[PDB]
């Protein structure tokens, strides 16, 4: 039993003060940087994402730089909770914590319990 | 270390059934078989097993028993019945061999099975052989060249024409195994190839290759105990067990053959009134007899058949009784078509084959079974790379 | 002993009269013998028994002995078993009868007085419906990649494969591969995205292709090559349903109104998932090879999951991947509302086996049973292909006036080649690597064109005898033979590779094409005289 | 109604009714009918069938001509035939309609044939008259012109291979529309001719006193031989002329005696000559009758000599040439020979291979190595064939090689056996003689490593560890394949040549078996297995194997020490650098216990366990170097293999499972939510309040949703973890039948530590009345899982909540299994004073086995109850009683999870009652007594409830006692 639930969020914090970025949060504890917006992918739509999928000290674990496609309920729950946000064209990052990312235990090439920034660009939605 | 069988006392109808019936030891590298012997005693005892390779003189070779096996030796016998509804009461002991201490026998060549008793006392003990498929033994009984013994005798002519296993000194590596029904006794072991006129070698010569014919087996159906089938006649129930007694044999050395067919010395348990005849058979002493006067020597007339191994044990030796002029013993059998012949003995373990009681009537159906042994020169052991079965109802002289 | 029975089954389709069959028995069990000589010199024997456990027990022994007069050795009955030292002249050996022997000076006279393989198969007869492409790419891609035999000019890899089969025989065992049996609705174009040869026609059955492809041209088979994506039932503008899960309401669930359920979708209930022990496929080129039969109308479906490379595609649905089987709403047992998916899936047999669509087309109509062959192992198995139009002959003639290909190409060359070389079924060594002409012998390829477990040799083309003949004889479209070379009209045996092999069989004038290979109330009286000139 | 069908005139059945339509046929018109049959009619003399017609009713009548009731048979339908016929007449049909037999199956329309007659016309027109004014309009040839049924022949068909039966029907009408009811019958063949025989079997053996054997045989049969009982189809069909000269010299002995040396020398010449009886071209036609013609000399030398398949071996050999003695002793054995042979027969037109051979042998056998080995030899094949031109190019197929072995053998120490032995195999290619250059070596094709170590793990030194001797073993072996030039310089379509190849595999075997004979609370044994097994294949390795072997990946590599050699590999520049590359790096592992006691509580029993854990990973990958970093990369790898543990689910096993109601399962169903809320602390972290399926933020949707069942059902549930997710039930099913609680169990899928699974057998109640008592009973179980995968779904991307609404699982499989059975639960036999030997046994068993593609588990039950009895007893009145009972028991239930529809699916209730009363009366006549019966009950109600019974008495007398 595990409980990354503060020390991700202070991470995100001197990470994104390192990082002069300053993103909003939630009630659930995501920051993010929304940067454009195309002109709303709800649960029930597909999307279509160039996002790269990096940890905070800059090591990246997956990149999806042709597009792709996905129903926004497969996602993990960060995805959820900030790609409604942005429509058609815009973008964003997600500083994802490890409750809202892979969990505590976390999956490979993730270690059980990390901060997950993703920069995501949603191309369109179906 | 020449280890070589161990006759016990108790223990009694030591088999090796494979696919239902009897049979002889020699097995292929994964055919399933049994090592059906039973016990005459209500004693449930405890029989650890165990299991050795072996070379080809029998001494156990070097080998890791890891290597040749793949589970354990010692563990007693799980699986035995008890003698149902029966006189002579005994315990029918039973193990498959790709069982469940044992799952398999992984390497072809000799092996010894090992019955010890509850300690470490080897009760008895038979010799097998899991041959591997890699040649082709081409063989054919045939009558001999020399007149005098050509009536009684029959050569044993075959090739090993493999296009599997090259040999690499054919003269030193293959060493062969010639067996006349499914006796180790008798065989004509120990012999190097003539020709070797390629890849393949050849025998021919018929000094070695060269079995006595002899005549054909004997046998008595007791399938009811109290029944006067199969030259069994009086049969006496009397304080004990039934008694069958036999009609006195007579040489057949001194006479023609007589086209008279056998199964090669294997018996059949069996009875009437029986579900599983295995433990349901009752053991019956049956009292052999030999009328045989031209028979005089100082040799020991000794009962023999597959029942036992072709043993030469105390407890198969003919007597003479000279209120008869007739050999005689009794010997505890269980039923069942079974067959026997009377081979003299030397005094310790010499057949001599020739002046048998019997005959040696040339043209006798038996089976001959060549077994070919093969060593590399990297190897560990002897394998076992092919047997060739060729019997004497094709006499091609 | 008499016998009683009372055999009687419990269906009420018997009348009552056919109730507890009460039959009698009063078998004989007669069992006589004797023994014993008689006068010293004859010794009576006889034993009959109605029922002995060896056949050879049953005889009629009698032999007189003429002690030691010497013209007379013995004369027997019951058994002859005439003397046998020929090795040419074996007859009567071992039956009832009468047998003499008679010892003059060295003269007896016994008599007597009693009662590897090869195949032929053909271009016809090569394997009924048991040998399927996993897709239409992977047929469309069997010849191209086989140009140069073990290196296979693919990249693909199935990692798994399940195939589901119509569940006739109806048994719950537990056993082999538990119980796992579930719905299907196994389309026809689940995957397969266009291909850069074949017309449309022949790889897609919807009536319009326009506009469900959403790839490139060439774009291999996955779930998302076509808009029948069971990634997305729903959603987007995938043509199916939601309705499409359901096989109560399979037909209401496509979208755009065409589809009949024999040449677009099959559907099962209970459909088998066939344990590892009823198919094997080869996992570099996408074929199964089931090894049971077909052809009584049971459709075969299949969803597979494979490799190219680093990217991995998926054909189908899966148990553990694809919807749960009931999603039942309610506690109470009048207040349920069951609900059972059904794991779309791509069918390969489609019951209605009708020839124009494709597929009838993924059979894998070109790998040739050896007849009862198994464990066929090389340097004792000699294929070869001949061409009995004249004789069993193993090269092509020009039919008066051909010129096969003028200039053929290095490997095409059918001028004098043996059938071997000219099928693309020998261009190598022994030590397998390429050579122009060829070592002179089938090749042996335990991945490629054997399968050494059991006979198939297979060939290297999806359609040997059909269009690698026409290619290599042309000079001229294959689908029509109103335009044939004339020399490619005679060879060209295209209407089995178009048509079934029963039906089709009328056209026996193209058949022979066979290929050769080694793989691995009576009386009898005589004697014989055995004259005995001095020793030797 | 025309004319009722009868029985031809001489046979003691029915036939066609080929039967023309309303349309009539045209003047040449003819339809047709064909089945396909094998038939060999080269033995027989006459194909002699019947034909019948009349006109069809309602119908211009027909004459008696102008119906042709052709057959044809061959190879073919247009091409290859051999048609009979005949002009029918039509039986005079209207009128009684009843005709006897002889006018309906008349003679006049009856053919007879004499096959002889065919080949014939068939040497008539065989390369003659093709295609010119005579083959009539199809090339059929109706002879005419030069010389009852008008035979005629196509294209030259076969005997024999005669397939394709056509029986139609043909008009010969100027001008009619004919209309008839043709009939055929039965088609048999006429008399078979025979033959007489042949034979000679001289053979020679001589010794010219023990220095040659020269031992020559010879055969010369002829056509039809065979012997008494076969036939005149199984006799011979061929003439052979085998003989075989087979010389042993010595060429040792008239060496001086002193050296000793063994030149052996055999020598061997043999060949058959086989005369086809029928040519192997135009088969229907006997050599003879063309051998018998002298169309043309220079034509009787193509025949008789391409019908004859002549081949000679010829061999040499030198095997064992050796010295006798009687490092640094020429301890060798040399050898040689090369054999040849010659081959004709119908088409090859030319045969020869010599595979010339050699040899060399060291084998000395010996803290230095005990043992040493060494031997080559040059196995030079060759081949040669033309084919018959009707000539062709002989297809040269040369095969060379060359080889070698090492091999040590040591006694490192006692106890201590490291052995050693390499190989190799390399393609001589110089291409002609095959005695051309003979000593060359050429490149590596193969080489194949091998390491031996045996170990006794000396533990017997220390003092009290004198009750161990726990053993050791291991194999490293090596493989090194060439990658055949189709790989090596394969050449992408750009032009350019890449190298990809040689292959290289592994292996081990980690064997230790302790035994812990305990001779030191009470216990007799401990033994031991552990195999561990492994391998990898490296395919993409460039570089090669020098000679006496190989350390290039690494010295451990060559012997096991699976450690990744494929990071460094790709890093030094030996392995494959194609990028689209086919094969996979792979690799294997295997696992096993069998860790049996041998427990003695009490005096006389013996109690005795067993642990079995075995295992196996099937891991393989695609993989791709990159060109700038010259780095590896996996592509895509993945997992799969077997499982099984030997657990105890013992406590599970007595309560009511009786598809109504079962305690187990209730549990099982119970347990889906405990886990689910467990496993989910592990994910969810334990400050985030773990979401739900109902709860506010995670609403239900609209009815008309693609997702409103999975909420509505499943209500309370962590969002990831359903009721259906294979690690929310999976752990649950374990749990469950097992006893053992969740809250306090695993959640594992592996569970390494196997349970003993006693096998307890009493014996030591004997200690007056019972002559032996005994008792018995065993257990077994497991885990079995059948097959296991790795998820390509769970890998990294940004993809959880698969399809319905789980999480992806990393460990994918399907059809869990428990085995648990018991083996003779309670079974005691004894025997009484005088004999009441009782046998019962109590088996019984379970099989659950959840499916995890459909979430349905199964079951399976047993308890085939048997009671034995007898009376044997012998006085002189025999009395014998052999009474007993059985009884058996199955299910085959189907229990769904969700609602409760647990539906049976199949099931047996069968018992017997068999028994007998064999009493002998005083001494020669018994009287058996069966009373065999068995009801066989209906558990479906697709059964059919049997019910079978015996009894009878047998009056049996001995007559001869």
């Amino acid at each position: 039993v595990k409980d990354y639930t503060a020390e991700n969020e202070k991470e995100i914090v001197d990470y994104l003060a390192q990082n002069n970025l300053t993103a909003q949060r939630t009630n659930s504890g995501l920051y993010y940087i929304i940067t454009k917006e195309g002109s709303h992918p709800t649960l029930n739509s597909n999307i279509t994402v160039i996002y790269k999928g990096y940890f905070t000290n800059g090591k990246v674990f997956d990149e999806s730089t042709e597009g792709v496609s996905y129903s926004l309920r497969t996602l993990i729950p960060g995805w959820k909770e900030g790609i409604p946000l942005l429509k058609s064209g815009g973008e964003i990052q997600l500083f994802v914590p490890a409750h809202l990312g892979y969990g505590s235990n976390g999956n490979k090439t993730v270690p059980g319990g990390a901060v997950l920034i993703f920069e995501i660009t949603l191309v369109s939605v179906n | 270390i020449q280890t070589e069988v161990v006759p016990p006392y108790n223990i009694k109808t030591v088999t090796f059934v494979q696919n239902g019936n009897n049979v002889v030891p020699i097995f292929e590298l994964n055919s399933t078989f049994e090592f059906q012997f039973d016990d005459l005693f209500g004693n449930e005892a405890n029989y650890y097993f165990e299991i050795t390779h072996c070379d080809y003189n029998w001494k156990p070779s070097d080998i890791p028993k890891t290597d040749y096996l793949r589970g354990f030796d010692g563990q007693r016998i799980m699986d035995y019945s008890n003698s149902f509804n029966t006189l002579q009461v005994y315990s029918h002991y039973r193990l498959p061999f790709p069982n469940q201490f044992t799952t398999q026998i992984r390497l072809s060549g000799n092996y010894i099975l090992k019955i010890l008793n509850e300690d470490k006392e080897v009760v008895l003990s038979r010799k097998f052989i899991v041959y591997e498929e890699h040649c082709t033994v081409g063989a054919q009984v045939k009558r001999t060249r020399n007149l005098s013994n050509i009536n009684y005798k029959q050569n044993l002519d075959f090739t090993i024409a493999s296009n599997d296993i090259t040999f690499q000194t054919p003269t030193q590596n293959v060493k062969v195994l010639l067996l006349q029904n499914g006796n180790f006794n008798t065989a004509i072991k120990n012999i190097p190839p003539q020709y070797t006129i390629g890849n393949q070698l050849v025998y021919k010569y018929d000094a070695e290759t060269q079995f006595w014919g002899g005549n054909e087996f004997l046998y008595f159906e007791n399938k009811d105990i109290r029944a006067a089938n199969n030259n069994v006649g009086r049969i006496g129930s009397n304080n004990d067990i039934y008694n069958a007694y036999l009609y006195t044999n007579a040489a057949r050395g001194n006479q023609i053959y007589t086209n008279y067919q056998d199964v090669n010395g294997n018996f059949v348990v069996k009875n009437i009134n029986g579900a599983d005849n295995s433990i349901e058979a009752d053991y019956a002493w049956v009292y052999f007899t030999l009328s045989a006067p031209a028979f005089r020597m100082n040799k020991d007339i000794y009962i023999t058949g597959i029942f036992n191994n072709y043993s030469l044990s105390p407890e198969y030796k003919m007597d003479y009784n000279t209120d008869k002029a007739v050999f005689e013993k009794a010997v505890m059998i269980k039923q069942g078509f079974t067959n026997y012949q009377y081979t003299v003995a030397d005094k310790k373990g010499n057949i001599d084959l020739e002046n048998a009681i019997d005959g040696n009537f040339y043209q006798t159906e038996n089976e001959y079974t060549i077994l070919v042994y093969y060593k590399e020169s990297i190897d560990r052991y002897q394998r076992v790379i092919g047997k060739g079965n060729a019997n004497s109802i094709n006499i091609v002289n | 002993d008499l016998g009683v029975r009372y055999t009687k089954q419990d269906n009420p389709a018997f009348s009552p009269r056919n109730r507890s069959s009460l039959t009698f028995d009063f078998d004989q069990r007669i069992s006589m013998s004797l023994m014993g000589k008689i006068g010293t010199r004859l010794e009576v024997n006889a034993n009959y028994d109605t029922q002995s456990t060896f056949a050879f027990q049953n005889l009629f022994k009698l032999a007189y002995t003429p002690s030691e007069d010497d013209i007379i050795q013995k004369v027997e009955v019951g058994n002859v078993s005439m003397p046998l030292n020929s090795t040419l002249i074996r007859g009567a050996q071992s039956l009832f009868g009468v047998k003499t022997q008679l010892q003059f000076g060295r003269t007896t006279i016994t008599g007597v007085f009693s009662e590897v393989q090869n195949f032929d198969l053909y271009a016809l007869d090569y394997d009924n419906d048991r040998h399927f492409f996993l897709s239409q790419y992977f047929r469309n891609k069997y010849d191209v990649s086989l140009k140069n035999y073990p290196f296979i000019d693919s990249r693909v890899q199935i990692t798994r494969l399940e195939v589901w089969v119509t569940n006739k025989q109806n048994r719950v065992t537990t056993t082999g591969g538990g119980n796992n049996l579930r719905n299907i609705i196994a389309l026809q174009d689940l995957g397969e995205a266009q291909v850069s040869g074949v017309p449309d026609n022949e790889v897609v059955v919807i009536s319009s292709t326009a506009g469900f492809f959403n790839n490139p041209i060439d774009s291999p088979t996955s779930n998302t090559n076509n808009k029948y994506d069971p990634a997305t039932i729903g959603q987007a503008g995938s043509f199916l349903n939601s309705n499409i899960r359901e096989i109560v309401t399979a037909k209401s669930g496509f979208n755009n109104t065409n589809v009949s359920e024999a040449t677009d979708y099959s559907v099962l209930e209970n459909a088998r998932k066939l344990t590892t022990n009823e198919y094997t496929f080869n996992p570099q080129l996408g074929y199964i090879s089931l090894q049971q039969r077909l052809a009584n109308d049971e459709i075969l479906a299949v969803a597979f999951e494979y490799t190219v490379g680093g990217k991995v595609y998926q054909v189908g649905e899966f148990g553990s991947d694809g919807v749960d089987a009931t999603v039942v709403t309610g506690n109470n047992s009048s207040n349920q509302a069951i609900i059972t998916q059904s794991l779309v899936l791509k069918m390969l047999k489609s019951n209605l086996t009708n020839v124009k669509n494709p597929v009838w087309n993924l059979m894998m109509k070109n790998v040739y049973q050896i007849p009862q062959a198994y464990q066929i192992k090389q340097d004792d198995f000699r294929l070869n292909i001949l061409y009995t139009d004249p004789s069993p002959i193993n090269y092509i003639t020009p039919v008066q006036g051909s010129s096969f290909p003028p200039n053929p190409a290095p490997d095409s060359k059918v001028e004098q080649t043996p059938l071997l070389n000219v099928f693309n079924l020998d261009r190598l060594n022994y030590n397998n690597d390429p050579q122009a002409g060829g070592d002179g012998f089938f090749d042996y390829i335990p991945g490629v064109t054997v399968d050494v477990q059991n006979g198939r040799v297979i060939f290297t083309t999806k359609e040997p005898f059909g269009e690698l003949i026409f290619n290599k004889l042309q000079t001229e479209s294959y689908n029509d033979p109103t335009t044939y070379n004339a020399n490619q009209q005679k060879y060209v045996f295209r209407n089995m590779y178009r048509n079934t092999q029963a039906g089709a069989l009328q056209d026996s004038d193209k058949n022979k094409f066979l290929l050769r290979g080694k793989y691995k109330t009576r009386r009898f009286m005589g004697f014989n005289i055995e004259h005995k000139i001095s020793d030797k | 109604c025309p004319v009722n069908y009868v029985m031809p005139p001489g046979v003691q059945e029915q036939a066609l009714a080929v039967r023309i339509g309303g349309a009539g046929l045209q003047y040449q018109d003819s339809r047709a009918v064909f089945k396909n049959v094998s038939v060999d009619m080269r033995q027989y003399k006459k194909l002699k069938m019947f034909l019948h017609a009349e006109s069809l009713p309602n119908q211009p009548t027909l004459e008696d001509d102008e119906m042709v009731g052709f057959i044809r048979f061959g190879n073919d339908f247009t091409q290859n035939f051999y048609q009979v016929e005949i002009p029918l007449k039509v039986t005079k049909t209207g009128g009684s309609c009843s005709i006897s037999p002889d006018l309906v199956w008349m003679d006049d329309n009856s053919i007879d044939l004499a096959l002889d007659l065919l080949t014939r016309m068939k040497i008539k027109a065989m390369s003659i008259d093709i295609n010119s004014s005579k083959r009539d309009v199809n090339g059929i040839y109706y002879p005419d012109n030069d010389p009852k049924l008008t035979l005629g022949i196509k294209g030259n068909p076969n005997f024999g291979l005669v397939r394709n039966l056509m029986v139609g029907v043909k008009s010969r009408a100027d001008h009619k529309d004919i209309k008839g009811e043709v009939w055929f019958n039965e088609l048999r063949l006429a008399d078979l001719e025979n033959k007489g025989g042949m034979a000679a079997i001289l053979n020679v053996d001589t010794n010219m006193a023990d220095f040659a054997t020269v031992s020559a045989t010879g055969r010369k049969s002829t056509i039809g031989f065979g012997s008494l009982e076969q036939g005149a189809n199984e006799r011979d069909r061929e003439d052979v002329q085998q003989y075989n000269i087979v010389t042993n010299l010595n060429l040792g002995k008239l060496l001086p005696k002193k050296w000793g040396i063994n030149l052996p020398f055999n020598y061997a010449i043999g060949e058959e000559v086989i005369t086809p009886e029928y040519d192997p071209f135009n088969q229907d036609i006997k050599l003879d009758q063309l051998i018998r013609e002298t169309t043309d000399q220079a034509e009787k030398d193509n025949i008789r000599t391409r019908a004859i398949d002549y081949t000679k071996r010829k061999s040499i050999n030198f095997i064992g040439v050796r010295k006798d003695r009687a490092y640094d002793i020429e301890n060798f054995t040399f050898s040689q020979s090369y054999n040849q042979v010659e081959r004709h027969d119908y088409e090859v037109a030319d045969y020869e291979d010599e595979q010339s051979n050699s040899a060399v042998n060291y084998a000395y056998t010996f803290y230095l190595p005990s043992n040493i080995s060494f031997n080559t030899n040059i196995l030079r094949q060759s081949n040669r064939q033309q084919f018959r031109e009707v000539g062709l190019d002989p297809l040269y197929r040369r095969n060379f090689a060359f080889n070698y072995q090492y091999g040590f053998g040591f006694n490192l120490t006692k106890s201590l056996k490291l052995n050693y032995s390499a190989t190799s195999n390399n393609i001589v290619r110089n291409f002609f003689n095959i005695w051309d250059d003979y000593l060359d070596i050429g490149t590596p094709n193969q080489h194949a490593q091998q390491l031996v170590l045996n170990y006794d793990i000396p533990i017997n030194k220390i003092p009290i560890f004198g009750f161990v001797k726990a053993s050791y073993s291991y194999t490293a072996d090596y493989m090194w394949q060439r990658s055949s030039t189709a790989f090596s310089e394969y050449e992408d379509p750009n032009g350019t040549v890449y190298d990809l190849g040689n292959t290289i595999q592994n292996s081990n075997s980690n064997t230790l078996t302790t035994t812990l004979n305990m001779n030191t609370t009470s216990i007799k044994n401990v033994q031991i297995n552990y195999t561990k097994n492994s391998g990898t294949v490296l395919p993409g390795y460039t570089p090669s194997v020098g000679f006496l072997g190989t350390s290039k990946p690494s010295l451990g590599f060559v012997f096991g020490s699976q450690d990744d050699v494929r990071y460094e590999a790709a890093k030094r520049g030996w392995l494959t650098t194609y990028q689209d590359f086919n094969q996979s790096f792979t690799q294997v592992s295997n696992k096993l216990l069998k860790v049996t006691a041998n427990i003695d509580l009490l005096p006389d029993l013996k109690v005795d366990l067993s642990m079995d854990r075995s295992y196996s990973e099937n891991t393989s990958e695609q993989y791709s170097v990159d060109p700038s970093t010259n780095e590896y990369k996996p592509l895509s790898p993945y997992t799969y293999g077997m499982f099984s543990i030997s657990t105890v689910m013992i406590k599970t096993a007595f309560s009511p499972s009786d598809e109504t109601q079962s305690a187990a399962f209730d549990d099982f169903r119970s347990n889906r939510l405990i886990i689910a809320n467990r496993l989910a602390e592990g994910h969810y972290g334990s400050g985030v309040a773990i979401p739900r399926y109902g709860d506010a933020n995670n609403p239900i949707p609209a009815e008309t949703d693609p997702n409103y069942a999975v909420y509505t059902a499943n209500q309370g549930y962590p969002i990831g973890y359903t009721k259906s997710n294979q690690a929310v039930l999976l752990p649950a099913f374990l749990a469950a039948y097992t006893g053992s609680d969740a809250s306090s169990s695993s959640t594992n899928i592996f569970r390494s530590f196997p349970i003993p699974n006693w096998s307890i057998k009493y014996n030591g109640l004997m200690r007056d009345k019972f002559k032996r008592f005994s008792l018995q009973h065993n257990y077994r179980a497991s885990y079995t899982i059948n097959q296991f995968r790795s998820n390509f779904d769970y890998n990294s991307s940004p993809k959880v909540q698969d399809v319905n609404t789980n999480f992806y699982n990393e460990i994918i499989m399907s059809n869990v299994n428990l085995v648990e059975q018991f083996s003779p639960l309670i079974r005691m036999d004894f025997e009484l004073k005088s004999s009441l030997r009782v046998l019962s046994e109590i088996k019984k068993d379970r099989a659950l086995s959840m499916s995890f593609d459909n979430n349905l588990l199964t079951e399976v039950k047993g308890m085939e109850y048997i009671i034995g009895l007898g009376y044997r007893f012998k006085d002189k009145s025999d009395i014998n009683i052999k009474a007993d009972f059985s009884l058996r028991n199955n299910e085959t239930l189907v229990r769904y999870l969700d609602y409760d529809n647990n539906q049976l699916a199949a099931g047996q209730n069968i018992w017997s009652l068999k028994l007998t009363a064999d009493y002998s009366f005083s001494k020669n006549l018994t009287a058996i007594f069966y009373y065999d019966h068995s009801f066989s009950k209906a558990v479906i109600s697709t059964s059919f409830p049997l019910t079978n019974i015996r009894s009878g008495f047998t009056l049996r007398y001995n007559f001869g006692n």
